[PDB]
Parts: structure tokens; sequence; C-alpha cells
């Protein structure tokens, strides 16, 4: 199961 | 014995040809099990291994929603990178990310990973402590500060130590027939004359899984690293792998050369010689 | 910035004339990801060629496998053609069953 992207660059 | 799970993201801008394209693939060891392509008709996370299909509708719907949001996050990330590097909107650029967890031979977390790249170069990496970052350049230090401020590392550590290990262990069990049952290589030595005075001895390993393997040529029990041509390990297309190693031999010396094969599917390392028919 | 692809052309199983097999062209070590890969039979493009999902190695360079079913023969010549931003002209690698 993939991680959820938390935040932007 | 040791196992790992990895996800690989590629996001590429395509100015004048379409919106940015996002591709995600997931691996357990050397076996791909999911994929997502923002370019496909009706983008969905799709299965790529038999053992993952057992998962319910909420798994596939949950993964698809996450991948769609990630693709949108990386669209934004590509625009942000243009700012940091003072780059034009005309060129195409690539962001990559790879992350996942390594399990030791006991089935417990041995290491977590999370790395990002920009245009093929290291950008930012989570350190082995899973709490601090390494920025490769001054642009990445801008991102590093934002991620420290938003407590990003703590959330990633929670994923890597938790759900990552937890889903990997489940996949390994569901796919144990193929994931935890190594295929030993099938091996043989071939002989190819170069002239009447020289020939190539080529040591072949075929149909092995996983991909890790060691092939070495020895002369009189001495290793010949400098004189060995090694091709990179290559996929056969049926989830096994192939490799060969070659050495140039003076005619008449062939039997002094032995090929040594080390692979986890083998009880003991093989020793092979040219066995002419 | 730019890394040129490595190319390997090979069959899934040891080739035997008249026996059904799979022809593979594995391209790796390249950056950026845009690449042209074609498998050729007697210099002409083979119709139904499938390829793997784009992935990359620990050093960030991409890799892809292109493959099609085939039966090797004495008469027919097989090859793989690859074009990339690093290459001025498409480079063609012929299939040698000894590799």
């Amino acid at each position: 199961q993939a991680s959820q992207d938390v935040k932007n660059w | 014995g040791s196992h790992s799970m990895r996800y690989f993201y590629t996001a590429m801008s395509r100015p004048g040809r379409g919106e940015p394209r996002f591709i995600a693939v997931g691996y357990v060891d050397d076996t791909q099990f999911v994929r997502f392509d923002s370019d496909a008709a009706s983008p969905r996370t799709e299965p790529r291994a038999p053992w993952i299909e057992q998962e319910g509708p909420e798994y596939w719907d949950g993964e698809t929603r996450n991948m769609k949001a990630s693709a949108q996050t990386y669209r934004e990330n590509l625009r942000i990178a243009l700012r940091y590097y003072n780059q034009s909107e005309a060129g195409s650029h690539i962001i990559q990310r790879m992350y996942g967890c390594d399990l030791g031979p006991d089935g417990r977390l041995l290491r977590g990973h999370d790395q990002s790249a920009y245009d093929g170069k290291d950008y930012i990496a989570l350190n082995e402590d899973l709490s601090s970052w390494t920025a490769a350049d001054t642009a990445a230090q801008i991102t590093q500060r934002k991620w420290e401020a938003a407590r990003v590392a703590e959330q990633l550590r929670a994923y890597l130590e938790g759900l990552c290990v937890e889903w990997l262990r489940r996949y390994l069990e569901n796919g144990k027939e193929t994931l935890q049952r190594a295929d030993p290589p099938k091996t043989h030595v071939t002989h190819h004359p170069i002239s009447d005075h020289e020939a190539t001895l080529r040591c072949w390993a075929l149909g092995f899984y996983p991909a890790e393997i060691t092939l070495t040529w020895q002369r009189d029990g001495e290793d010949q690293t400098q004189d060995t041509e090694l091709v990179e390990t290559r996929p056969a297309g049926d989830r096994t792998f192939q490799k060969w190693a070659a050495v140039v031999v003076p005619s008449g010396e062939e039997q002094r050369y032995t090929c040594h094969v080390q692979h986890e599917g083998l009880p003991k390392p093989l020793t092979l010689r040219w066995e002419p028919h | 910035i730019q890394r040129t692809p490595k190319i390997q052309v090979y069959s899934r199983h040891p080739a035997e004339n008249g026996k059904s097999n799979f022809l593979n062209c594995y391209v790796s070590g390249f950056h950026p990801s845009d690449i042209e890969v074609d498998l050729l039979k007697n210099g002409e493009r083979i119709e139904k060629v499938e390829h793997s999902d784009l992935s990359f190695s620990k050093d960030w360079s991409f890799y892809l496998l292109y493959y099609t079913e085939f039966t090797p023969t004495e008469k027919d010549e097989y090859a793989c053609r690859v074009n990339h931003v690093t290459l001025s002209q498409p480079k063609i690698v012929k299939w040698d069953r000894d590799m």
C-alpha cells in the first residue's frame, strides 16, 4: 500500500 | 530471507504535448505488483501480480484515489521546482521518488527509505534515522525547511515503520509461493572461437529469482575480475532473470577456468567448466 | 542530466530453430525517460510488441523491457532499434543467439 503524499516541495 | 517493498514515482512535464504525466509502480523484492498511469483511459491503480488480486474493492479504490491525488501533488511540485531553479515553462522536467521498507531475515523492519530526485539528480532524502533530511542542493534546502516546519518526517516514519511493514508482510504471505520460494539459476558454459588461437568462455545463469546473483570466473582457482565481461542482470519476461559472464581464453587453457555461481536458491555455490559435447 | 541507454537483445529461452520463444529488448541506464524502442524482423517493424511499466534503478536511471512472441529460424534476422535524446541517430542492435 502506497504512502499518502504529505506536503509539497 | 530478506525482503523489501518499494514504490517508484515518475512525474514528467510535457509542455505543448499535454499535461504532466505521472507513473507509479510498486514492487515487492523484484516482483512488480501494481501500476498507475495518469495517461491511461480512466486512470486506475491496476494489479500486476496474481497474489495482489485477492484485495477487495476498497483497496483498489483507495489506491486509485491516493494515486490521483499524488499525480496532482507532483504537478504542483513540478511548477514549484521551476521557481526554485529559475527555469522556463518551455522545457520538460522529471521528478522521481522512491520509498519503502526493508525487512531483515526475522521479518522486522531493518531500514526505511525515502528519496526524491529532480532531472536525474539527488534532490532530498530522508536520513536513516527517519527524522531528518539530507538536501543535495540549495533548492532542496528550501523544501527541507518546509518539510521540517510541517513535521513531514514524522508522518513518513509512521508509514515506513507501520503500514509499509504491515502491508509488505501481508503481501509476502499471500504470495509466498512465488515471493518466498527462490528459483535457482540453470547454468551452463559456452565456447565461442575468436580465432584459431583464442576463444570466449561464457558462463550463463538463466531462470533465477530473485535478481541478486554472483557470477565470477576463476583461473587456477584465482579470480579474474579484471578480465571478466559482466552484463547487467536482465529480465526474462516471466518474472525470472538472466545474467552472463565472459572471459577471453588462450586456446588450450580452457579447462583451467571455472565459473562460480552464488544464488540464494542454491544450496552450495556451483562450480562449472566448459563441458564440450 | 542526460544518460544514454544500454541495450541488450536476447530471447527468453535458449533459441531453437522452429520452436516458439520470446524476443526481448531490455533498455536501461537512461535519462530522461522519453525513448523509442522497436523490435525488427528482417529490418521491418514487428507489429504487436509489448513493454513493461516505466521504472528506475537506485541511481535514478530508467529501464524498460520490450518483448514479443517469435519463432527463430535460419532465414529470419531479428534486431532491436532504440532512439533517445542522447543519440543523434537510432542505434540498431542485432539479436545474436549467443548473447
